[PDB]
C-alpha cells in the first residue's frame, strides 16, 4: 500500500487488527451442544471449540469472535492475570528497583488494555480508574527509560529486549533514519 | 510448501510473509502454492455461503411457513462473511505492496532479467499478471518519455538505461537499511538441532554474525529484539530464522 | 549553462509539498511545459553548436583541447537538462498513478479536478491507458477480490451512517436502500463502503 | 545517490571556488567576451555538477583543466563554532544542503576529521529533535519555533515524520 | 415465465456491484427481469450466457454518460443489445454551432454553456450581452497572434505598440488592426496602444488585398519627432494546414458527430477517423452531391424552363445532396403601401407554391435526394430592413410560414443560415454566399509608387487572414456572440465560396480546396457544377 509514505511502517489500526487476531478465554452464556443447529465450519480457527461448547465453562476463542459475542448477551470475557492491581504493583516495583532493564510484559501491551477498557467494562473485579492510572504510570516510567536509553545510537547495532509493538512503531521512523544517516556518513568516509 | 498441516498454518504463513514483505527493502520471491490454496478455499467458502443463503431465501419466500430461528442462524453466517472480508483485506494489502515495489524497481529488475549469468529469474519472483504489468507499464512509460522529451534529446544520450558518465539511472535496493528484528529461532519444536547456533554462559543459544565493513561479531540470542542492518541478515530471514517487525 | 533548469526543479518541490501536507490526491497543478520547450530549443541550439564544433575539429583548423573541453561542457549541459526534465516527469507520473489507482480506474468524471485539462495530452492518454491496465489487472486470477477497495482493516460489523446527497432507491443483496436526503442508516459495514467512497454517505 | 531524487539534484547546483590550473584558449565564452581567452590561474565560482568531473578528467602531465579550492563553507571558523556548541548553532544560515554537500565532499576527499565532528553534530541534535517531536499540545513559546527555524532542510522530513507518528499514536490511543 | 424479483436480485447485484458497475435501481432490476423473460429457458441453471449478456450490457452502457444509474431507459439498452446483435453525416447552421471561447494566458479553447439549453428562452434569450462586442476583437487578435507565433519562421519576436514610446531610430516588427482613426489617418491598434503609420515608402508583398480591418505585419523605423512609424514593408501573416492546427488540441470534437464536449469535461477521438476515411474511400461515387448557381429567380418563365430542363435530366439519377443557393426573388421584399394589388409577402409565398407543383413530376429526385436552401442578400428577413443592401452576416433561415408546402412535398428539406457547416464522415464543408470581388476591389487601399490572378489573391488573402469577414463593424455589422461561427479556425477541407462577381474556378491551396460557383444564368446559358468527393470536379450546362 503506497499512500505516500504509509508503505514503510504500520498504521495503528493495523496494529489493533494484528493484536486482536489472538486467542482469548471466554465464559459463554448459551449452549450449542450438538443433538446426540448450524455448523460454524470456519477456515482459520478450530470449530471443535465453538461447536462443542456448553454454557458456564472455560474455552478459548479468538479475540474478535469474543468481541462479537460480547456485543450481544452471549459472552462473558475473563480478564487476564496481569490486569489486576496486585500484579501491576509488583511490576512497577520491578521497574523502579531496576533502572536499566525493561520489565517482561506481553507484546500486546497497552493494546489489549485499550480494547478491554473500551468494551469489557462491567466484567472487571477491580475499579477501572485505578487500573487505568496504574497502566498510565507504567507507560510513564517505560517512556522515561526509553528516552534515557535512546542517547546511545551506535552505527553497528542496538538491543531493546522488552518493548511493546506501539513503542517500537512510534520510534522506528526516527531511530532507523538516524542510524541510516550515520552509516552513510561512515561508509562515505572510508 | 508441499502439504498442509491445517489451513490456520497457511494463514499464519501468509501473515508472516506479509509482515516480512512490508518492511523489507528488497523484493522477495513469490509463494505460489499458498495463494493457490487460499483462493480455492475462498471459492468454496463463497459458493457454500451463497448456496445456504439461497436455500433459506427460497424456503422463506415459497410460502409463509416458519421464519428462520434467530439462534444459531445469523451468528455463524456473520462470522464466515466477516472472516472472508478480513482475509480478502490482508491479501489485497499484500498484493498492493508488491505492486508498489515492482513499480519502484522496474528498470533494475528488467536489466537483471536479461542477464544470463543471474541464477535468479523473473518467473520465480513474480506472478504472471505481475510480469504483464511490468512489461506494459515499462513500455508505456518509455513511449511517454520518448514522445515528451527524448525525441528532442541528442542520440548519444537518448538511452534511458545509461550506466556511464556522472550519475547512473539504475535504482538498486538499499541492502544496508536498518530493520527491527525478533530472533524467532528454529521453526521446529526441538529448536536445538540447527547446525549454526552456538551457546554462551547460562546457556542462551545464540546466532553469530559478522559485519565485513566494521570487522565485528555480534551475538543474537533467542527472544531479544535487535536493530541490525539488512544485508547481513538475508539468509536468516529466508530460512524463517528471524522475523522483522 | 543550465540555471534555467533549476527553476523547474524547485517548483516541483512545491508540488511535492502539496502532495505531503494534504495527504490526499487533489488539485494537481497546471503544467509548465513552456519553460520545458524553452530548454528544448536552447539545448537544440547547443546540439547544433556541438555538431558544427565537431565539424571544425574534423576540418583540422580547430585545436584538440578546445574541442574536447567544449564537448565535455556541452555534454554536461545536456546531461543536467535531461536530469531536471526527468526529475519533473517522474514525480508527475508518480502522482498521476497514485491518484489513478484508488478511484476504481474510472477517473470519476462525474465528480478532484473537473475537466482535468491542466494535464498535457500525453499525460491524459497515459492516464487513460493506466486506467485500462488497472481494469485489466483485476480481471485475471483475482476476480473474486476487489483490489481498489478500502485498506482500513475491518473493525466493526454494524455502523451508523448518515446520507449526504439525495437519490432514489438502490438495489442491494436481498434488500433495497432508498437514499432519502438527510437520513441515518444502521446497516452492515460491508454494504456501504462503495457509497462512502463515492461521497454519497457521511459519518462513518 | 538518486537520479530521480529532487533534493540531490537541487544540492548538486551549489557553487564552489575553483582555479584554472591549466590554460585553455578561447574559453570563458559563456562568462565574458567569447574572443578573449581565459589566462592561467583565474578563479571563478563553478557549480558542483561540472566541478566534480572537470577536475577529475585531466584531459592532457595529466593535470586537470581546473583546480578546486577549499570552499569557505568548510573552514576552521565553522569547525570551531560547531565543536564549541552544536545545539544552539543554526546551520540554515550557512547552507540549506549542508549534510548532503558534506557527504559529497567527504566522498570526494578522504578526511578522517570531518566524519566524527559531523556525526557528533547530528547525534547531539537528534535528541532535541526527539524532544520537540514528543511534545504534543493539549500555543507555545519562542524557543521551539526558534529551534525549528534553525533546522537544516534534510532534518525537516525527520521532524515531520516523527511528529506525524506521535500524532497518530495519540489519536488512536484517545478515543 | 413470470419471475419472482427476490430470487433474481442476487444474480444481478453480484455482477453489477462487486466485479463491475454500481447502483442498480429498481427499474434496472425490472429491465433485467424482462430481459431474462425474453431469453427464458434453462435459466437459474445456465451460467455463461446470462453473465456474458450482462457483460454486453456493461459494454453497451458504460460509454453513455457515466453509467452509475439505470432509469426507465433499461428497455432502451435492451433494444440497443437487440440491434447490436447515407448516414453518419450532419448539416449544422450558425445558430446551433457549438460555442468555444479562447484564453491567451493558458492557450486553450474553453467551452461556453449554450443559452438555449440552460437558459429559459421563453421571451428573449438570443440577445447577446454588452461585453461580447468588447471581447470579439480581442478574441480575433488572440487567435491571430497565436497562429503567427506557432509559425516555423517566427520563433523574429514582435513587440507591443505601447513599448514603442521611449525608443527611436530602431527597427521593429508589429501587427495589429490597420484602420482609420477619428482624425482621418491610418493607424495600428493593439491591446496595449496605438500609433500613427507611414505609407509614402511602403513596398508590399504582392498577391494580397490590403483592406482596412485586416491584421498586417509591419516593419519600419520609429521616430519620436512626431508619432510616425515609417514603414518599409507590409505582409499578411501566413497560414497553416488542418493537421498541424488540429494536433495542438489533439483531435477536438468542435464539429463533433461522434461525441460532444461540455462544461464538465472535454473529449477527443482519433481511432474512428481512419475507419471513416476508409469507409469514404468506397462507395463515394454513388454518394454525389450537386450544387447550382446563385440568384435563381422563381418569378420569370425562362428560369423555370431552365430548371425544368435540369430536373428532367436529374430525375433519372438522383444525387445525394442537392443545394439550392442564391436569392429566390429578384426584388427585395419590404413594406407595401398599396392595398389594390398583390402584397409582397403574399407574392413571396406564391413563388414557392409553384415549386411544390414542379416537384410533383420528379418523384425520383424528391424520394431519393435531400434539399438544401441557402438565403441570399435580399430574402425575407434581410431585405426587410436592409432593403437589398448588405447587413448582418448570421442570416436567419427562410421563415417556416412561407414554406408550408415544400416540407410536405419533399421528405428531406433543410433551411440553413448564410454560413452553414456540414460534417461528412471525414469531410467538413462550409458554404458562404455573398460578393467578395467588388468589396475588396472598391475598398482596396492605395500605395504611392489574366483574370485568374484576382481569384488567386482573393483565396490567398481569405486563407491567410483566417476569418470569413475581414472587415470592421462599420462595413459589415456582426452579431456579438455568433462571431465564432465566422472564424476560420481548424480550417475546413472544402469551401463552397459562391460569388456572383467572380468567374467559376476550382483552386486548391494550403490543404484547402475552394470552388466558386457563378450565377445560375449567364449569356443565354445555364450552368451548374457537381463536385466528386474524390477531389475531382465537373461542370455541365444545358442551353
Amino acid at each position: 500500500s503506497l499512500p505516500a509514505h504509509l508503505q514503510q511502517t504500520f498504521s495503528p489500526e493495523e496494529i489493533q487488527f494484528i493484536v486482536e487476531n489472538e486467542p482469548i478465554k471466554i465464559f459463554p452464556r448459551i449452549t450449542t451442544r450438538q443433538k446426540i443447529h448450524t455448523r460454524w465450519q470456519l477456515i482459520t480457527t478450530d470449530d471443535k471449540a465453538l461447536n462443542n461448547m456448553v454454557a458456564m465453562r472455560s474455552t478459548e476463542v479468538v479475540l474478535w469472535i469474543a468481541l462479537l459475542l460480547k456485543q450481544q448477551s452471549k459472552c462473558s470475557i475473563v480478564a487476564p492475570q496481569w490486569l489486576t492491581t496486585k500484579e501491576l504493583d509488583r511490576k512497577i516495583q520491578y521497574e523502579k528497583t531496576h533502572p536499566d532493564r525493561f520489565s517482561e510484559l506481553p507484546w500486546n501491551w497497552l493494546v489489549l488494555a485499550r480494547i478491554l477498557f473500551n468494551k469489557a467494562k462491567d466484567d472487571f473485579h477491580d475499579p477501572i480508574h485505578e487500573l487505568r492510572g496504574k497502566i498510565q504510570d507504567l507507560r510513564e516510567i517505560r517512556q522515561i527509560k526509553v528516552l534515557k536509553g535512546l542517547k546511545y545510537l551506535n552505527e553497528s547495532h542496538l538491543q531493546l529486549d522488552n518493548l511493546s509493538l506501539l513503542e517500537i512503531n512510534e520510534l522506528r521512523p526516527f531511530i532507523t533514519e538516524i542510524m541510516d544517516k550515520l552509516r552513510e556518513i561512515h561508509t562515505a568516509s572510508l | 510448501t508441499q502439504i498442509y498441516v491445517s489451513p490456520q498454518q497457511d494463514f499464519s504463513d501468509l501473515m508472516k510473509s506479509w509482515k516480512n514483505e512490508r518492511c523489507s527493502p528488497e523484493l522477495l520471491p513469490y509463494p505460489h502454492q499458498l495463494m493457490k490454496r487460499l483462493l480455492n478455499r475462498i471459492s468454496m467458502q463463497s459458493q457454500l455461503i451463497e448456496n445456504i443463503s439461497m436455500g433459506f431465501l427460497d424456503m422463506q419466500n415459497a410460502s409463509n411457513a416458519n421464519p428462520p430461528m434467530p439462534n444459531e442462524s445469523k451468528l455463524p453466517l456473520l462470522c464466515m462473511e466477516t472472516e472472508l472480508e478480513r482475509l480478502k483485506f490482508v491479501i489485497r494489502s499484500y498484493i498492493r505492496c508488491r505492486l508498489s515495489k515492482i513499480d519502484k524497481f522496474s528498470l533494475y529488475l528488467r536489466q537483471l532479467n536479461e542477464d544470463e549469468n543471474s541464477l535468479i529469474s523473473l518467473t520465480d519472483l513474480l506472478s504472471k499478471d505481475e510480469i504483464k504489468y511490468h512489461d506494459t507499464h515499462s513500455l508505456i512509460w518509455l513511449k511517454l518519455v520518448n514522445d515528451s522529451i527524448l525525441k528532442y534529446m541528442p542520440e548519444e544520450l537518448q538511452a534511458i538505461n545509461d550506466t556511464e558518465g556522472s550519475v547512473n539511472m539504475i535504482d538498486e535496493p538499499d541492502w544496508n537499511k536498518f530493520v527491527f528484528i525478533h530472533v524467532n529461532g528454529p521453526p521446529d519444536g526441538k529448536w536445538n538441532e540447527d547446525p549454526l547456533l552456538q551457546e554462551n554462559e547460562f546457556g542462551k543459544p545464540c546466532y553469530t554474525v559478522t559485519i565485513p565493513d566494521l570487522k565485528e561479531e555480534v551475538e543474537l540470542t533467542i527472544g531479544s529484539i535487535y536493530v541490525m542492518r539488512y544485508e547481513v541478515i538475508r539468509d536468516l530471514l529466508r530460512d524463517d530464522k528471524v522475523a522483522l517487525i | 549553462y543550465g540555471d534555467l533548469g533549476n527553476k523547474l526543479v524547485l517548483e516541483a518541490k512545491r508540488t511535492k509539498q502539496l502532495y505531503a501536507r494534504s495527504n490526499q490526491d487533489v488539485n494537481l497543478p497546471m503544467y509548465h511545459e513552456d519553460i520545458i520547450r524553452n530548454i528544448l530549443k536552447e539545448v537544440s541550439n547547443l546540439r547544433k553548436n556541438t555538431e558544427y564544433l565537431k565539424e571544425q575539429q574534423q576540418l583540422g583548423m580547430l585545436d584538440d583541447k578546445v574541442a574536447k573541453c567544449q564537448y565535455f561542457v556541452t555534454l554536461l549541459c545536456m546531461e543536467r537538462n535531461k536530469r531536471c526534465l526527468l526529475a519533473y516527469q517522474r514525480l508527475r507520473t508518480d502522482i498521476l498513478d497514485s491518484m489513478a489507482w484508488n478511484n476504481n480506474g474510472l477517473d470519476l468524471m462525474s465528480s478532484s479536478q473537473q475537466d482535468t485539462n491542466n494535464l498535457s495530452h500525453q499525460e491524459q492518454e497515459y492516464l487513460k491507458e493506466y486506467c485500462d491496465l488497472i481494469t485489466d489487472l483485476k480481471s485475471g486470477d483475482l476476480v473474486d477480490i476487489d483490489l481498489s477497495g478500502s485498506l482500513v482493516p475491518p473493525s466493526d460489523v454494524f455502523i451508523d451512517v448518515r446520507v449526504l446527497k439525495d437519490a432514489g432507491e438502490i438495489q442491494t443483496e436481498y434488500g433495497v436502500f432508498n437514499l432519502i436526503k438527510d437520513s441515518q442508516f444502521f446497516v452492515r459495514q460491508s454494504d456501504v463502503e462503495r457509497l462512502i467512497q463515492q461521497g454519497y454517505l457521511q459519518k462513518i | 545517490m538518486g537520479y530521480y531524487d529532487i533534493d540531490d539534484v537541487l544540492a548538486d547546483g551549489t557553487e564552489f571556488p575553483c582555479k584554472f590550473q591549466y590554460d585553455i584558449p578561447g574559453l570563458g565564452y559563456l562568462e565574458n567576451n567569447p574572443g578573449r581567452p581565459i589566462t592561467k590561474n583565474t578563479k571563478l565560482s563553478l557549480p558542483l555538477w561540472l566541478a566534480r568531473i572537470l577536475a577529475i578528467v585531466g584531459g592532457d602531465e595529466p593535470v586537470p583543466f581546473v583546480e578546486l579550492l577549499p570552499p569557505d563553507m568548510f573552514s576552521t571558523k565553522v569547525m570551531n563554532a560547531i565543536k564549541t556548541d552544536p545545539v544552539a548553532l543554526d546551520l540554515h544560515s550557512i547552507n540549506s544542503h549542508f549534510f548532503s554537500l558534506a557527504i559529497k565532499w567527504i566522498m570526494l576527499f578522504s578526511e578522517k576529521e570531518l566524519a566524527n565532528v559531523v556525526s557528533e553534530l547530528l547525534l547531539q541534535r537528534a535528541q532535541e529533535l526527539n524532544h520537540h517531536a514528543s511534545s504534543l499540545s493539549i500555543n507555545t513559546n519562542i524557543a521551539t519555533s526558534t529551534f525549528l527555524l534553525k533546522l537544516e532542510e534534510m532534518e525537516k522530513e525527520i521532524y515531520k515524520k516523527s511528529h506525524e507518528s506521535y500524532k497518530d499514536t495519540k489519536r488512536w490511543m484517545f478515543k | 415465465v413470470k419471475i419472482q424479483p427476490p430470487l433474481l436480485r442476487p444474480l444481478a447485484y453480484r455482477v453489477l456491484s462487486r466485479k463491475y458497475g454500481l447502483s442498480i435501481k429498481s427499474d434496472g432490476l425490472s429491465a433485467l427481469a424482462e430481459f431474462v423473460g425474453t431469453n427464458i429457458g434453462a435459466n437459474w441453471r445456465q451460467g455463461p450466457a446470462t453473465i456474458k449478456f450482462l457483460e454486453q450490457f456493461a459494454a453497451v452502457w458504460k460509454q453513455q454518460e457515466r453509467g452509475l444509474f439505470i432509469d426507465q431507459s433499461g428497455v432502451k439498452e435492451v433494444i440497443q443489445e437487440m440491434k447490436e446483435r447515407r448516414d453518419y453525416f450532419k448539416v449544422i447552421n450558425a445558430s446551433q454551432q457549438q460555442r468555444f471561447s479562447y484564453n491567451p494566458h493558458k492557450m486553450q479553447f474553453i467551452f461556453v454553456p449554450n443559452k438555449k439549453q440552460n437558459g429559459l428562452g421563453g421571451i428573449a434569450g438570443f440577445l447577446p450581452d454588452i461585453e461580447d462586442k468588447v471581447q470579439m476583437f480581442l478574441t480575433r487578435y488572440y487567435l491571430t497572434n497565436d497562429r503567427v507565433m506557432r509559425n516555423e519562421n517566427f520563433q523574429m519576436s514582435i513587440t507591443p505598440i505601447k513599448n514603442l514610446l521611449g525608443r527611436d531610430a530602431q527597427n521593429f516588427l508589429l501587427l495589429g488592426l490597420l484602420n482609420k482613426n477619428f482624425k482621418g489617418n491610418w493607424s495600428l491598434e493593439d491591446p496595449s496602444g496605438s500609433v500613427e503609420i507611414d505609407i509614402s515608402q511602403t513596398i508590399p508583398t504582392q498577391g494580397h488585398y490590403y483592406v482596412p480591418g485586416c491584421m498586417v505585419l509591419v516593419e519600419g523605423i520609429y521616430y519620436s519627432v512626431g508619432n510616425k512609424f515609417h514603414v518599409t514593408s507590409m505582409t499578411l501573416p501566413p497560414g497553416e494546414r488542418r493537421e498541424i492546427t488540429l494536433e495542438t488540441i489533439g483531435n477536438l470534437d468542435l464539429l463533433g458527430i461522434h461525441g460532444i464536449s461540455n462544461n464538465n469535461f472535454i473529449a477527443r477521438l482519433d481511432k474512428d477517423l481512419k475507419i471513416r476515411l476508409h469507409l469514404l474511400e468506397k462507395e463515394l461515387t454513388d454518394h454525389k452531391f450537386v450544387i447550382l448557381g446563385a440568384n435563381l429567380f422563381l418569378d420569370d418563365l425562362k428560369i423555370m424552363t431552365a430548371l425544368s430542363k435540369i430536373l428532367q435530366k436529374l430525375n433519372d439519377d438522383p444525387p445525394t445532396l442537392l443545394i439550392w443557393q442564391g436569392s429566390f426573388t429578384s426584388v427585395p421584399v419590404f413594406a407595401s403601401m398599396s392595398s389594390r394589388n398583390i402584397s409582397s409577402s403574399t407574392q413571396f409565398k406564391n413563388n414557392f407554391d409553384a415549386l411544390a407543383t414542379l416537384l410533383s413530376r420528379f418523384d425520383n429526385l424528391t424520394e431519393n435526394t435531400t434539399m438544401i436552401f441557402i438565403p441570399g442578400p435580399n430574402d425575407l428577413w434581410g431585405s426587410m430592413v436592409s432593403l437589398g443592401a448588405s447587413g448582418t452576416l448570421p442570416q436567419d433561415p427562410i421563415p417556416s410560414a412561407f414554406t408550408k408546402k415544400i416540407n410536405k412535398v419533399c421528405k428531406n428539406v433543410v433551411w440553413s443560415s448564410n454560413p452553414t457547416r456540414i460534417a461528412y464522415l471525414s469531410q467538413e464543408i462550409v458554404i458562404f454566399r455573398d460578393d467578395l470581388s467588388g468589396r475588396f476591389k472598391r475598398h482596396r487601399l492605395e500605395f504611392p509608387f489574366q483574370k485568374v490572378q484576382e481569384t488567386r489573391k482573393l483565396v490567398k488573402t481569405i486563407l491567410d487572414q483566417g476569418h470569413l469577414s475581414p472587415f470592421l463593424d462599420s462595413l459589415r455589422p456582426i452579431s456579438w456572440d455568433l462571431d465564432h461561427t465566422l472564424t476560420l479556425c481548424p480550417i475546413p477541407s472544402t469551401m463552397v465560396l459562391c460569388d456572383t462577381t467572380s468567374a467559376q474556378f476550382d483552386l486548391t491551396y494550403n490543404g484547402c480546396k475552394v470552388i466558386n460557383p457563378g450565377s445560375f444564368i449567364h449569356n443565354r446559358r445555364a450552368r451548374y457544377m457537381e463536385y466528386v468527393p474524390s477531389s475531382k470536379k465537373t461542370i455541365q450546362e444545358e442551353i
